[PDB]
């Protein structure tokens, strides 16, 4: 094929300064409960033998 | 209005108290408290309270 610059001269979409983030969750700030204090759809109270 | 600190610091707080803080919206707390006497009349116009 010859050679017709024009047409093999293209302009660019492209996006501009991303930052790419991978494992996510990590951002999640996440305590407990302490144990003796636990509860199922029940919410009475699991494990409730004192 | 009111929140029990007891059942709080059991609960795990859900940011109930977090949101009223942030926000800034008349309110009281309950139970065992440290209470603190302060002098110097200055500490009271300067608001230290907050």
């Amino acid at each position: 094929q010859q050679f017709d610059f024009r047409a093999s001269m293209h302009m660019l979409t492209s996006n501009l300064t991303f930052t790419v983030y991978s494992d996510l969750l990590a951002f999640v700030s996440a305590d407990t409960v302490e144990p003796i204090n636990a509860v199922a759809f029940d919410n009475m109270r699991i494990m409730n033998e004192l | 209005q009111q929140i029990n600190l007891e059942e709080l610091m059991r609960t795990g707080d859900y940011a109930q108290i977090t949101n009223m803080l942030l926000n800034n919206q008349p309110v009281a707390l309950v139970g065992a408290l440290p209470f603190i006497t302060d002098s110097s009349v200055i500490s009271l116009v300067a608001k230290l309270d907050a």
